[PDB]
């Protein structure tokens, strides 16, 4: 504990994500919205926006 | 106001041993990158302190 | 657990002792990287081991 800043211990933590390839497993806090077909709407299916 | 310099010549120059040396965070440089130091070399090198 | 000297080689295409033997990142990383100082709980007087 007497070093200096430079040699003091540091905790790491990596979070590594996998972009959607595979069906989607982890997913945050959103809610669902029932499914409305034939009209032009603005649809978000797990992070693909358009 | 009275900086020091230091002439550096005819040696062989290793780039890993300096943190050993002083406790500093990042090895901030501008027209090389401090991985690459140990493999391409220089001509003259000035050590300056203030 | 590092030091401090070393964190800045915890990124995606780094080289040195840390990112060549003991940890390495590939060059299209993503995700995030988390480091907090632990002075606290990771020393010891005697000697940390």
């Amino acid at each position: 504990p007497t070093y200096g800043v430079g040699h003091q211990p540091y905790r790491v933590v990596v979070l590594s994500f996998e972009l959607l390839h595979a069906p989607a497993t982890v997913c945050g806090p959103k809610k669902s919205t029932n499914l409305v077909k034939n009209k032009c709407v603005n649809f978000n299916f797990n992070g693909l926006t358009g | 106001y009275a900086w020091n310099r230091k002439r550096i010549s005819n040696c062989v120059a290793d780039y890993s041993v300096i943190y050993n040396f002083a406790p500093f965070f990042a090895f901030k440089c501008y027209g090389v990158s401090p991985t690459k130091l140990n493999d391409l070399c220089f001509t003259n090198v000035y050590a300056d302190s203030f | 657990v590092i030091r401090g000297n070393e964190v800045s080689q915890i990124a995606p295409g780094q080289t040195g002792n840390i990112a060549d033997y003991n940890y390495k990142l590939p060059d299209d990383f993503t995700g995030c990287v988390i480091a907090w100082n632990s002075n606290k709980l990771d020393s010891k007087p005697s000697g940390n081991y």
